[PDB]
């Protein structure tokens, strides 16, 4: 299988630096030009830099020239971006991206979010969302988890350890006035199930090494 | 730099329809160096077309690309509900290997009213001094919806936030969460918590409410 696996991103103080890595497999990496592309939250794709097969030529967008360096290690099938003098303007998901002439749809990495901020990592509080019995009126019941007060993005939410996917809606996070994120994840389920099936949300906030599993207990009169 | 300008900014079409995405370049680009990508929300872009007109691996036959010079298109010949995305063009002739600004393709469907649910704050949360009340609008279309919070029949302003899911890949509906944030003190001072929903699929606005403490 083709894979481009990124690491090295995350939270970083303004003025600081990060080293992004991208480990490629499943096609002849050393035969292609490679690039980095970034996407600020809510914005479009922006090409950042590229590099020739053998590393001997490379180009940069003006706003990063002199402070970002693209490099590659063909022996390790890996691409790198060394990023210095970071600013809020650099906050973005960063993708490694193969020359399109590779002709493979899955030719970019999974992305790594770089958040340029002086704030600390903070793990979420996870609270149950259970509607009152009196307010549950017909056949399909909603429940959820509120994932509150974390930083930076992202969090992942699953239900019943990935067993429950139908009817799940994990909302985009919202930034609160506090500067911390909040998200809800809900699932709709048959009312008939509420008695005989447990519903647990599994929340992972990798930036703070926080994992929480919360059992959501239904309400009855 | 070569500037790429995409049109339209937003395109909303039904399954079966032919979708056309345009990409104009400020100077001529060789066919060999124009790509198109599909990006789903929160996901890595996928390469769909390379060299102006070649399909990447795994790309269905309903996607095609064409053009030369300063005008290029991506076509979806027969739209499917899973095709919602932002589509970007990119030139890779000369650095910077610029992207266009994207065309957002949304899938049209027939009108669908939301189902509305309301969740009180948990006792766990109240221990911390804040109360979050959540209103869910589930599986509706179109996206536009008005949500109003009332507390003991008083309209709230400035203390709620909303977010919306991506379109469902099969049935093209949205869901929306609205969260009202109050102090614990404020929550415990009042009884009736209501979210009122206005949406074109409804015959009349719907209010979902609870009384604090009810089973
Ligand atoms: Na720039």
């Amino acid at each position: 299988e083709v894979q481009l696996v990124e690491s090295g991103g995350g939270l970083v103080q303004p003025g600081g630096s990060l080293r992004l890595s991208c480990a490629v497999s499943g096609f002849p990496f050393s035969s292609y030009w490679m690039s980095w592309v970034r996407q600020a939250p809510g914005k479009g794709l922006e090409w950042v830099a590229n590099i020739k097969e053998d590393g001997s030529e490379k180009y940069y967008v003006d706003s990063v020239k002199g402070r970002f360096t693209i490099s590659r290690d063909n022996a390790k099938n890996s691409l790198y971006l060394q990023m210095n003098s970071l600013r809020a303007e650099d906050t973005a998901v960063y993708y490694c991206a193969t020359d399109p002439d590779v002709g493979l749809s899955d030719s970019w990495g999974q992305g790594t979010l770089v958040t340029v901020s002086s704030a600390s990592t903070k793990g979420p509080s996870v609270f149950p969302l259970a509607p009152s019995s009196k307010s549950t009126s017909g056949g399909t019941a909603a429940l959820g988890c509120l994932v509150k007060d974390y930083f930076p993005e992202p969090v992942t939410v699953s239900w019943n350890s990935g067993a429950l996917t139908s009817g799940v809606h994990t909302f985009p996070a919202v930034l609160q006035s506090s500067g911390l994120y909040s998200l809800s994840s809900v699932v709709t389920v048959p009312s008939s199930s509420l008695g005989t099936q447990t519903y647990i949300c599994n929340v992972n906030h990798k930036p703070s090494n926080t994992k929480v599993d919360k059992k959501v207990e239904p309400k009855s009169c | 730099e070569i500037v790429l300008t995409q049109s339209p900014g937003t395109l909303s079409l039904s399954p079966g329809d032919r979708a056309t995405h345009s990409c104009r370049a400020s100077q001529s680009v060789s066919r060999s160096y124009l790509a198109w990508y599909q990006q789903k929300p929160g996901q890595t872009p996928r390469l769909f077309i390379y060299g102006a007109s070649n399909r990447a691996t795994g790309i269905p036959d309903r996607f095609s690309g064409s053009g030369s010079g300063t005008y290029f298109t991506l076509t979806i010949s027969r739209l499917e509900p899973e095709d919602f995305a932002v589509y970007y063009c990119q030139q890779y002739d000369s650095a910077p290997d610029t992207f266009g600004q994207g065309t957002r393709l949304e899938i049209k469907r027939t009108v669908a009213a939301p189902s509305v649910f309301i969740f009180p704050p948990s006792d766990e949360q109240l221990k911390s001094g804040t109360a979050s009340v959540v209103c869910l609008l589930n599986n509706f279309y179109p996206r536009e919806a008005k949500v109003q919070w009332k507390v003991d029949n008083a309209l709230q302003s400035g203390n709620s936030q909303e977010s919306v899911t991506e379109q469902d890949s099969k049935d093209s509906t949205y869901s929306l969460s609205s969260t009202l944030t109050l102090s614990k003190a404020d929550y415990e001072k009042h009884k009736v918590y209501a979210c009122e929903v206005t949406h074109q699929g409804l015959s009349s606005p719907v209010t979902k409410s609870f009384n604090r403490g009810e089973c």
